[PDB]
């Protein structure tokens, strides 16, 4: 689960910045 | 449940909308009015989210080498990952719903669209399952509209 962890953390700042700008 | 059955009706809308391009015009269950405002929010915040990460996208898409409905399983992981840290918000919420009509867009272009309900599903599972007391208490599909409300 390398490859799926990697893409978790990058999905989860995208999320994080979104919401930080709402 | 009935939030597990509304979280279904707005994600497999989106997901199917956003990978045939055909908007579904069969009435919805009871909470229809707020799965109506939920998923006209979704097709703001959801095409911008795709758009302005297509290339990042494209690249966790490669690397997932979704195939067939075996590897559907892979997207549930991932959100399991991202929730992995304690954190729950909307703007990830979102993301990854979106994440998923950018999977569903491909699992139609590569003609395995019988992939996409299972999707839908398994992504509302995973929230719905686990994150079921965060979102009651955010208001559930209420609250998402009010959170991406502009102006």
């Amino acid at each position: 689960e390398d490859i799926i962890r990697n893409i978790a953390r990058h999905l989860a700042l995208v999320g994080d910045l979104l919401d930080r700008s709402i | 449940s009935e939030l597990y059955r509304q979280s279904l009706e707005i994600i497999s809308r989106y997901l199917r909308e956003q990978a045939t391009g055909a908007k579904d015009t069969k009435p919805m269950g009871r909470s229809g009015a707020t799965s109506r405002k939920a998923l006209e929010t979704l097709r703001r915040v959801g095409d911008g989210v795709q758009r302005n990460h297509e290339t990042a996208f494209q690249g966790m898409l490669r690397k997932l080498d979704i195939k067939n409905e075996d590897d559907v399983k892979s997207l549930s992981r991932v959100m399991i990952h991202v929730f992995s840290d304690g954190v729950t918000n909307w703007g990830r919420i979102v993301t990854l719903i979106s994440f998923g009509a950018f999977v569903a867009k491909h699992l139609k272009t590569i003609n395995q669209e019988s992939c996409i309900e299972p999707l839908a599903e398994s992504i509302t599972d995973v929230l719905v399952r686990t994150k079921r007391d965060w979102l009651v208490k955010q208001r559930g599909w209420d609250g998402f509209v009010e959170f991406f409300h502009v102006e």
